RNA sequence: GUAAAGCGCACGCAGGCGGUUUGUUAAGUCAGAUGUGAAAUCCCCGGGCUCAACCUGGGAACUGCAUCUGAUACUGGCAAGCUUGAGUCUCGUAGAGGGGGGUAGAAUUCCAGGUGUAGCGGUGAAAUGCGUAGAGAUCUGGAGGAAUACCGGUGGCGAAGGCGGCCCCCUGGACGAAGACUGACGCUCAGGUGCGAAAGCGUGGGGAGCAAACAGGAUUAGAUACCCUGGUAGUCCACGCCGUAAACGAUGUCGACUUGGAGGUUGUGCCGGCGUGGCUUCCGGAGCUAACGCGUUAAGUCGACCGCCUGGGGAGUAC
């Protein structure tokens, strides 16, 4: 059964990018929307939108730069079988700072750099590069 | 070149849907009586862009190799090339013609080494056996390397007809970095192709239309 | 399996309506009816293993529904198991 | 997958994991602080022995623990929901799914008789064997057991093992179309439990054909074989046991996602055409792979949980 919607969303992005899809759609959730907001404001996806009243669907517009997918790698880190939390001193750098780690802090879901600037740790959702 | 003449020449008739290369999907329009219709509303800018990139290439000391051996093209692709002082290959592409130019160049060296003997008379000196042999060597090197005798070297563009049939010539172009302009049908891959003209590449009228357009464009480029 | 009439009768008795075919009490009562009925079949056909797999599936589903009901509403659970004569 | 390695298959307790929304909590988590974390040691900065080793002053560090005060995104608890996962109902559909009973036709063998007469049978060739006490062949009648030609199909059904004439009785699952209903009731599963080809074992039946063992005839240097002529367990039935197979896709289960082509089978919608579901065969793209290959039924891209491996032999043996 489906037991990690976030890994599912990351996999949908990864597979759609590999397949050169212009967009991917998945069932929505507020956590997925927060992650997509981080992805969009960091430049990894073009845009996202949610449609539907009782069964919301989240659609992500993927982006490509020069025939290449922009999301080079996208990887789940904390997962249901093994949760990963980091204090602010031990927040991971992704690709020596050229990528991002998406962190759920008590002030919301943000990049590792934003969490570092806010002086917070949290759950390491995924690495995007 | 504008839409109506493409319908007249049947540019929009592709192959049967079962022989399609899924990567042609973006130029496909429908599947009529189970055959694929090409979206000519893209054959145009695409083609018109191909015709401008050629010009830019020609108009600048340009060397355009036409490529079309499919027997419903050989004759057709010679004259279009012949009409613009360009080179052609309309009888089987010899594996290596480009990548193996240093060897192939020696056989054209043989074509002139021997053609210039069909006139100098040298044959008036054989046991009728060896001269009627050197002639088979002529009509043979004339059949394949006949249209690239004057190329005197590698080209600045290929204008291939049927990226599927001419897959060897394109991989060679790609390997050497010479741009490829080609008619890719609904059964062919446009991957190694630099200018894709989605369109029919086995109807005589469509191939004649493309060849005429390219030859006129190259003549304009050289004249300017 | 249960006939249309026996199924509809159980649905009317245990359901909160004749349309309420999905409530846990209705599902458990239908399963209990079929299990009790099949006791006679398997008393005669002891080597009918293939059918007995379906019977054991009925038993397992009923156990799961009863556990769900007990965790969800213990009073409904108690009423149900008293009406149907189930140990637990 | 083939190098060592997916339990034969399944159900399922403990356990691990858990769709979506709101509130609440603040356990996990995170932030700050306080106490503590001996000194030495390590590390950084200095200082002393001519240098160094050594000695030594301050720091850092001791990633820990406890407490207090905050944060509330995620995870957990609690409360209320929701319907998309899971399930119930209604109507139909295909099927060698299972259990029980009955029955049909073909054939083999045996028994009785008729006709008939010198061979039959068998092999590479023979011989053993059968036959004038009348075989073999052919006809009639009877007995009995086992299996169901054709249909029949990289067809179907089943969790796997498996399942094939026809008819009835009892019974399990799957699938499709419209809805209605329940409202996360789910997934996986150590231990446990159940099922589990063939052979084998126990008791009682049955025994046509076939056939381990066994006997004879050949072959051969030998021939405890392959070939031949016979032939008993067994193969069949009931009930119990055994629990293993190259039990194989040598590929654990569940869910999601990701270009195509040609078929098979089984539903269903609309007008032979166009859709839309289930199962399934072959080819192949990206990707993957040591390669072979796999390729939407993945060996691709991911998540949950379990099983299992760690050079060859000794050994799946000894105790
Ligand atoms: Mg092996
Ligand atoms: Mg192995
Ligand atoms: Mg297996
Ligand atoms: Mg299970
Ligand atoms: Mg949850
Ligand atoms: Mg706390
Ligand atoms: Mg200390
Ligand atoms: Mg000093
Ligand atoms: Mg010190
Ligand atoms: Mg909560
Ligand atoms: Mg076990
Ligand atoms: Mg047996
Ligand atoms: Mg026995
Ligand atoms: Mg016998
Ligand atoms: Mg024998
Ligand atoms: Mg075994
Ligand atoms: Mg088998
Ligand atoms: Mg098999
Ligand atoms: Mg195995
Ligand atoms: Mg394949
Ligand atoms: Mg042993």
């Amino acid at each position: 059964s489906m037991q990690d919607p976030i890994a599912d969303m990351l996999t949908r992005i990864r597979n759609g990018q590999a397949a050169n899809k212009a967009a991917v759609t998945m069932p929505s959730s507020k956590l997925k929307v927060a992650i997509a907001n981080v992805l969009k404001e960091e430049g990894f996806i073009e845009d996202f939108k949610v449609e539907g009243d009782t069964k919301p669907e989240l659609e992500l517009t993927l982006k490509y730069f020069q025939g290449k997918a922009v999301v080079e790698s996208i990887q789940r880190v904390s997962r249901p079988g093994l949760r990963i939390y980091k204090r602010k001193d031990e927040l991971p750098k992704v690709m020596a700072g050229l990528g991002i780690a998406v962190v759920s802090t008590s002030k919301g879901v943000m990049t590792d750099r934003a969490a570092r600037q806010a002086g917070l740790g949290g759950e390491i959702i995924c690495y995007v590069a | 070149v504008s839409m109506r003449d493409m319908l007249k020449a049947g540019v929009h008739f592709g192959h049967q849907t079962r022989y399609w290369n899924p990567k042609m999907k973006p130029f496909i329009f429908g599947a009529r009586n189970k055959v694929h219709i090409i979206n000519l509303e893209k054959t145009v800018p695409m083609f018109n862009e191909a015709l401008a990139e050629l010009n830019k290439i020609a108009s600048r000391k340009g060397k355009i190799l036409f490529v079309g051996t499919k027997r419903a093209a050989s004759e057709a692709v010679k004259d279009a090339a012949l009409s613009c002082d360009q080179f052609f290959v309309n009888h089987r592409w010899l594996g290596g013609m480009l990548t193996n130019w240093k060897t192939v160049r020696q056989s054209i060296k043989r074509l002139k080494d021997l053609e210039t003997q069909s006139q100098d008379g040298t044959f008036d000196k054989l046991t009728k056996k060896e001269a009627l042999m050197r002639t088979r060597e002529l009509e043979k090197l004339e059949n394949s390397l006949g249209g690239i005798k004057d190329m005197g070297g590698l080209p600045d563009a290929l204008f291939v007809i049927d990226a599927d049939h001419e897959h060897i010539a394109i991989k060679e172009a790609n390997n050497l970095g010479i741009p490829v302009f080609a008619i890719v049908d609904t059964n062919s891959d446009p991957d190694g192709v630099d200018f894709v003209i989605p369109g029919n590449d086995d109807a005589i009228r469509a191939v004649t239309l493309y060849l005429g357009a390219v030859a006129a464009t190259v003549r304009e480029g050289r004249s300017q | 399996s249960l006939s249309t009439e026996a199924t509809a009768k159980i649905v009317s008795e245990f359901g909160r309506d004749a349309n309420d075919t999905g409530s846990t009490e209705v599902q458990v009562a239908l399963l209990t009816a079929q299990i009790n009925h099949l006791q006679g079949h398997f008393a005669e056909h002891k080597k009918d293993h293939h059918s007995r797999r379906g019977l054991l599936r009925m038993v397992s589903q009923r156990r799961k529904l009863l556990d769900y009901l007990k965790r969800k509403d213990v009073a409904r659970y108690t009423q149900l198991i008293e009406r149907l004569g189930l140990r637990r």
